[PDB]
């Protein structure tokens, strides 16, 4: 690629998760942005159905 | 969400590689106090924006353990070893919640990555390990809004070199 | 399919005292090679039909394994114990599915189980055994089609006794 | 609300290994004497690419 | 103490079979809350008597737990897979100990027998359950003397039958 | 070489969570009848600081 | 051999200060293919000289393993979460053997480190990582005489850092 | 402490291993010597009871 300035410097993300832990349904969105190739990313997730959690978020972080 | 890792020391990155078509993975992760949360994720690439579909079950959580009580705390950093297997990706860590003073809560995720592309078509990384730094910087609302960040990198064990130039 | 189950010595039925609500269950079943197969069920009765919905999650089934290359015999019986836990029911069992070669390949089930009506209409069982007796009969369809029998019993430990008056 | 012999039916999703598929089924059984026999199609995803068993408890 | 188990159904006795010469057997027990128990034993004949060398190293049992806190209740029932693998006898089972709370803290035995006679003189079990009744009596001495009663039986699952023959 | 009772010896030797201890027994059973009885002595170590029931299994 | 570990960021060097008493080590050590290795170890000083005294109890390897065939290859550096519970020390990790030809063979090792000072008299390390890297870097005879190598580290995730002032 | 010119370089070890692997009995002895500070070691074991080892020693180089 020669050189970084060539590569993306961040991309875009969206996702959608829907599951039930503990018999609890529930489904989120999220939005988010990273920078590839320095490994970061920050993202925005929000629970559509099945909100307030009953359950710590935590457990869905390697998910979203 | 592993398309946003920095690899260092030459190795290969399994989840590039795998664009345009994208890769999925798996994962049932095993909490010490009983509780399983499983996994299935498809991830896409849709123009210049990465789509990612998600499907959790989890169960047997304890009514009276962190989770269920919502009492979780923030995840240290952990380490993954990744290495192929059966022409796929296995990776598996370690990971724990520091709950609210001072108590460690472990669990240990059990992953497949599988690119979308034929093995064939891909340069596999020999085994090595990922660190993730997760860090859910913004409780907005609940319950209902989160914030999460993340940086991860691909490395080998560099503290503590080979005296046999292994990786 | 739990409203299905002859119980003998008194044993309350969880599973037909949650009528005409119903109920779930969840279970993760580990298996000793590496594989995880998630599920979660609900039981509702539509008139004079029960119905089931379910949902299934399986990862890291060995490529070199049995179940991946579609060449397991058969189950044998099994028994689960069944208590009570968080005001629902546990389940745990090991199963082991007769493979060629002589092997038994096993795995260990951990469920809930969840009624749909309250804790205080009901009546618990005490711990107890539930044998599965799950048979294939017929394969009436390669891969596509097939017909699955089961008997089971809930009961006490009755061929070895207490000498303190236990179940 | 239960009688000696009660019909059921069922729907199946599940992706194993990054294999989707659906299933239908129908059965029959008697609740107190604690027996049942059922009928499973797939019909989404087959042939299946892994052993019925792994679904048998899930039925 | 395997030598003592009642074996219905035509079931042979892989332990009876093994005298004069006698058995080793070797296990691991993991606690659900984190404890191991590993053990191994001799079984040898001495004239009229038989006598028994066990070795154990226990660890990571919880400093909270019923185990470490000796608030222990007592052990349901418990059913044990037994078959042949490597030319010697597999056995698996889940235990669980009664404790204050109504909680019942399980384990999961994973056992290896080993005759010292060759597997050639031997007839082998197929695969079967035994069921142990294990009660402690008295405690005779706070931490220094119990009486300890057992009775077991090697069978088939007799209540719930197969329709294609199978034991 | 098996009578329709008999008695049985034994003598354990083991650490738990750092704890040495050191027991001896005796019992005795109907081998053809399934069942048993023992006396379990703590000879060294004792009072044990955890449950006896850990080492049931293994007596 | 937890003496010999170099801790840089600061962290409480557990072990060192440990002595002039020393310490003791419990592990058991979990195979994926269904092994099971526990240890207990003392360490004391005896003038210059430290000395170990270790017992072991192994067992359910399979016949058809790696480790019963004696074709295990060499182990993949690891690393070790190290963090404090019930006032002592504990730790897991995950260790991968790469076996001639290729494949992994992995492994979950739980270790609870006791110091024999009351914990009153020491400053507990926080959660982190220890990485070791083992060699085999001899196989004098057989079967009989071996060279191992060792390097340790003890350290926090530094090539992904917190955004929050976290180690 | 000052400075490392402080700290002892080297320290050495002695083990004594005995133990039951899949039925199989055996002791080992063992001498070596590390840098505790540098984080660093060496030994060599030796099967006295129960060689050769039956089972790769790799299960045993975490407890040596
Ligand atoms: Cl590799
Ligand atoms: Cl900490």
């Amino acid at each position: 690629h020669g050189s970084a300035s060539f590569l993306k410097k961040t991309m875009p993300f969206k996702t959608t998760i829907e599951g039930t832990v503990n018999g609890h349904y529930f489904k989120c969105t999220g939005k988010g942005e990273g920078n590839p190739f320095e490994g970061t990313q920050e993202m925005k997730i929000e629970v559509i159905e099945g909100g307030p959690l009953p359950f710590a978020f935590h457990i869905l972080s390697t998910s979203c | 969400s592993k398309t946003f890792i920095k690899y260092v020391s030459g190795i290969p990155d399994y989840f590039k590689q795998s664009f345009p078509e994208g890769f999925t993975w798996e994962r049932t992760t095993t909490y010490e106090d009983g509780g399983f949360l499983t996994a299935h994720q498809d991830t896409s690439l849709d123009g210049d924006c990465l789509v990612y579909k998600v499907k959790i079950l989890g169960n047997n959580f304890p009514a009276d353990g962190p989770v269920m009580q919502n009492k979780a705390g923030r995840w240290e950093p952990s380490t993954e070893i990744v290495y192929e297997v059966d022409g796929v990706l296995r990776g598996q860590s370690l990971m724990a919640l520091k709950c609210p003073g001072g108590r460690h809560l472990t669990c240990h995720l059990h992953t497949t990555y599988r690119s979308k592309k034929p093995a064939s078509a891909l340069k596999m990384p020999g085994f090595h390990f990922e660190d993730h730094r997760i860090e859910i910087m913004e409780e907005v609302e609940k319950g209902k809004c989160y914030k999460q960040y993340e940086a991860a990198v691909g490395r080998y064990c560099d503290a503590a070199p080979s005296k046999l130039g292994h990786n």
